[PDB]
């Protein structure tokens, strides 16, 4: 079988859609092709491929008659097509739809459209006339929801815009079903709109959702003759008990480190969606602190959110290592440490306030196919505090869907942030950035892009420790790799979302595959490249780590689990590589 | 032999592993799918299953009896156990645990079981399971009655004023006989003072001062 | 406080228009009425034959605007009373 | 459970002098019985 | 050493680090 016939194009412009039911396909696709092109007359004689072929016909313009209950405006913008252009099936069902959606919005749950174009021989035109019948106007009797067999009835009708008693709008209907898809508790969502048995105007709304198990807290300690006993354990929750609130609750205990961490909210506090919720967390490393915090917040629009909030915090730190950066920091609190001396200590009680702003766009809870997302998180402190300063972080995501069937998507991360001391004081050191690891730059290992201490005598470890550290032999300035974290960051990745032939039907909604490029640095201020000409100038922002590969994201029983590999290309001295990674996400 | 794997399983039932006795009685279809005695097996199954609380096997074993059975000296006792059935879905061990009000959520198993209840009440008025049935028949109303209840509180909330008068008036239709309707009437009597409808809160308010206490 | 919070509109009852209300007749049958305003509603289900035509609107960071129409029937179906109350007090 | 043994009692409402109260469904109606015979942890649910 | 009793719910042992996860 072949294409025989075609005068107006060749085969080499046709045959490319075809496979040679699936011929049926071909052939129908052929015709609307030619229909689109102006052929009114074009048709199939026979199969063997004998094609008939007609001229291009253009549209002299459209009219429509009908029971138009009002709204002809809009009718008319919908079907106004400028003179000249082509006899078009596509854009003659194209104008039905646009007209049923249209009415839609009115109530006219069910319209009747049809066309005839007239096709003029002699003069090669089409003229479309158009037969629409509005209908009746439509009420929503009943909105029923069925398989939420744990979240309550409430969680469900207040992500709603369609209330009951009152006209069916399609669009406010779709718009819970998007909303229901952004609260991220369930697997699916579907919807079904079935007529009232009893009267030809009233129409019931009926949701379908399937409820994915969320939390799966864990504990466990560690135990033996020579290790002692190393104790961790937590529960976290998106929907608890099904109520809507959140909750996370996490600690260990060990001898070396002890903390806990405690974070509950309540998405709607009140009726019109006013959010509050905080935290509460100590953490005592052997340095310790503690602190509380809590946030208010509200939406202003569809797509926009507003938060902020007010809390305290205890730093308290103790035989600290005799660091250029820490030292200059002191130095600028007014502390006078002793060179290379141990001994000494430093505490402040920090009272700031916080905010936000966010904008969340997405179609999805967790597998997000378009849109994109905004958080911009401000924090400043407020007089009485000792470390007076302010941070700024920006994290923004954007993905742009290239496959009809969401399989080909480009994803831009992208993450920002800066901040500073006020009134000519310093940031303190253990507010500083760091990046490197899963949640920024594959391929490193964590917390190890950026500037790097240099070492200085009295310690209570001398003989053990490096050269530099032994106050033996820390007689002059040493360069390091530990890495003490900047005042300024800059992390961007562009991954590329991938069909997954590889898999089988039971992971076709719960494993996504991506091919990525990563690249990020981090850099100080305040850094005199005079003082400290013999070590590398930190605050050169141009050495930008990069690094590529791949990675897979898989919605296992157990939450969401990410598996990738990476290798550099970019890479200075002082940095430490990681090829392989693994990490528990819950986050993206 | 089956006179030992009937021994077997009746032991298992009586204490022990029931899920013993679910081998046992798979065995026993395996083995013996056409003997005299395997409607005693499919039974022994159906209550097997119950009592392990393998709810989709127990209706899928419920559903083929009565395929192969129109009739039966004790269908009522099938029909029982669908009614337990359908209500064994209609809890969660953690919600009775910590304390949560189950009447929130998708109420449609227990219309399903109300439905066959009140089949094997009107069937078989003479069945010693009749008490039982009618006391769980008045446990599903008075839950269903809730559900309607706390959704007329959520849109009363909301000021959907009109989806409230009409839900109620569907609860009095529907459950005129129950503490949740009582309860809703005020419910009423401020949609009509929302909107000016005053004679219906006066009619409201006029049925509640014949029915309060 | 609360002037800034987002706030969806809220449409509550049928629609009407003075086109079609303009159209009622006492003398109308009910299934006439039905036909040319569509189904009510809202009833008074407690022993009367009446129906309650209600169009309320609440846009957000806005006021209540409402209109009620209650059309009193005989015990043979035909209209006998038209209340129209175009605003609230 | 068998929590269902405590459910409330249940009662009719009343109208007022010269009201009617809305007519009610069939459905869900619940047969007068004599209540004779055991009742939960008393029942035997064994198969015959 | 280690086994699973239902989806979600996994407890290991294997001296020993023992540790327990559950979903809801």
């Amino acid at each position: 079988i072949n294409i025989v016939g075609n005068h107006a194009f060749t085969t080499d412009e046709l045959i490319s859609h075809f496979q040679l039911q699936k011929l049926a396909g071909d052939l129908e696709t052929l015709r609307s092709y030619y229909l689109d092109r102006g052929y009114a007359r074009f048709n199939i004689d026979s199969t063997q491929v004998n094609i008939t072929e007609g001229d291009q016909y253009k549209l002299s313009g459209v009219e429509v008659s009908g029971n138009l209950a009002g709204h002809s405006a809009e009718i008319e913008q919908l079907t106004k097509i400028e003179p000249g252009e082509l006899y078009n099936g596509t854009k003659v069902t194209k104008m039905e739809d646009d007209i049923k959606k249209l009415l839609g919005r009115y109530g006219y749950a069910y319209p009747r459209v049809q066309s005839m174009p007239e096709i003029n021989d002699a003069d090669k035109t089409v003229k479309l006339r158009v037969n629409v019948d509005a209908g009746n106007r439509f009420y929503v009797r009943k909105i029923r929801f069925e398989g939420n067999d744990t979240s309550k009835d409430a969680v469900l009708r207040r992500e709603m815009r369609q209330m009951e008693g009152a006209w069916l709008g399609s669009d406010l209907v779709d718009q819970g079903k998007e909303r229901l898809n952004r609260l991220g508790f369930f697997e699916t969502v579907d919807t079904d709109t079935q007529r009232v048995p009893g009267s030809p105007d009233q129409v019931d709304v009926v949701y379908k959702v399937k409820e994915r198990n969320t939390g799966c807290f864990n504990f466990g300690i560690g135990y033996g003759t020579e290790s002692g006993v190393s104790f961790q354990a937590g529960v976290q929750q998106d929907n608890w008990l099904g109520t809507g609130y959140a909750v996370g609750i996490n600690g260990t205990k060990n001898d070396y480190q002890t903390y806990a961490e405690l974070s509950v909210t309540n998405p709607y506090f009140t009726v019109d969606g006013v959010s509050l919720g905080g935290r509460l967390f100590y953490n005592d490393f052997q340095n310790k602190s503690y602190g509380t915090d809590v946030t208010l917040g509200f939406p202003i629009n569809e797509y926009n959110s507003l938060r902020a909030g007010l809390g305290y915090v205890h730093n308290s730190l103790s035989n600290m290592q005799p660091q250029v950066a820490m030292w200059r920091y002191l130095y600028s609190m007014g502390e006078h440490p002793s060179t290379s001396d141990q001994d000494n200590s430093f505490k402040t009680d920090d009272f700031t306030f916080n905010y936000g702003w966010t904008y969340n766009k997405l179609d999805r809870g967790y597998f997000p196919t378009d849109g994109s997302r905004v958080n911009l998180t401000g924090k400043v402190t407020i007089p009485g505090s000792d470390n007076e300063y302010y941070k700024v972080t920006l994290d923004t995501a954007t993905y742009v869907p290239i496959d009809d069937d969401h399989k080909w998507v480009v994803l831009g991360r992208t993450r920002w942030g800066y901040g500073d001391g006020l009134g000519g004081k310093e940031m303190p050191f253990y507010e500083n950035f760091y990046a490197g690891g899963s949640s920024t730059v594959r391929g490193f290992q964590s917390n190890t892009i950026g500037p790097k201490a240099v070492y200085f005598q009295a310690s209570n470890y001398d003989p053990y420790d490096y050269e530099c550290a032994t106050q033996d032999g820390a007689k002059d300035l040493c360069k390091s790799d530990d890495a003490v974290g900047g005042n300024a960051m800059a992390v961007a990745s562009l991954e590329f979302i991938t069909p997954t032939p590889f898999i089988s039907d039971k992971y076709a909604n719960s494993v996504r595959t991506s091919f990525f490029w990563d690249m990020g640095t981090v850099w100080d201020t305040n850094w005199d490249s005079s003082q400290y000409s013999g070590y590398p100038d930190y605050s050169d922002p141009s050495n930008i780590r990069m690094s590529a590969g791949i990675a897979l994201q898989w919605m296992s029983p157990l939450g969401p689990l990410v598996f990738s590999y990476a290798q550099p290309f970019k890479k200075y001295d002082g940095d430490k590589a990681e090829q392989f990674q693994f990490n528990i996400g819950k986050t993206w | 032999p089956p006179n030992e794997i009937y021994a077997t399983a009746q032991q298992k039932l009586q204490d022990g592993n029931w899920r013993q006795a679910i081998t046992q009685l798979e065995a026993l279809d395996n083995r013996y799918p056409f003997g005299p005695y395997s409607q005693q097996v499919q039974l022994d199954l159906i209550y097997a299953y119950y009592k392990n609380a393998d709810l989709p096997l127990a209706q899928a074993a419920i559903d083929r009896f009565i395929r192969l059975n129109p009739t039966h000296p004790n269908i009522d006792y099938v029909m029982y156990m669908r009614g337990l059935t359908n209500m064994a879905l209609d809890d969660s061990a953690l919600q009775g645990f910590f304390g949560v009000d189950r009447s929130d959520r998708d109420p449609q198993h227990a219309r399903a079981a109300f439905s066959d209840f009140s089949k094997l009440v009107r069937g078989y008025p003479n069945s010693q399971y009749t008490t039982d049935a009618t006391k769980r028949l008045v446990f599903l109303k008075d839950r269903l009655a809730k559900y309607e209840y706390s959704v007329a509180e959520y849109y009363t909330e909301r000021g959907a004023w009109v989806a409230v008068v009409n839900r109620v008036e569907g609860m009095l239709r529907d459950y005129p006989d129950t503490q949740a309707t009582r309860d809703a009437l005020p419910l009423m009597e401020n949609a009509y003072r929302q909107m000016q409808m005053n004679a219906q809160a006066e009619k409201v308010a006029k049925i509640i001062a014949a029915n309060s206490s | 406080l609360e002037r800034v919070v987002y706030r969806p509109d809220i449409n509550q009852g049928n629609y009407l228009t003075a086109n079609d209300v303009s159209k009622i007749r006492v003398g109308m049958t009910q299934q006439q009425v039905a036909y040319a305003l569509g189904t009510p509603l809202m009833s008074d289900p407690f022993g009367t034959n009446t129906w309650f035509y209600v169009f309320r609107q609440q846009p957000g960071h806005e006021g209540v605007t409402q209109q009620t129409l209650t059309l009193t029937f005989n015990s043979s179906g035909v209209l006998t009373n038209i209340d129209n109350k175009p605003a609230l007090s | 459970d068998e929590a269902y043994l405590e459910a409330a009692p249940l009662a009719e409402l009343h109208a007022p002098a010269g009201m009617i109260l809305p007519v009610t469904s069939g459905d869900y109606a619940i047969p007068v019985t004599n209540g004779s015979g055991a009742v939960g942890k008393a029942l035997d649910i064994r198969p015959p | 050493l280690n086994a699973e009793i239902r989806d979600n719910v996994r407890f290991g042992l294997e001296a020993v680090n023992a540790n327990f996860r559950y979903c809801f």
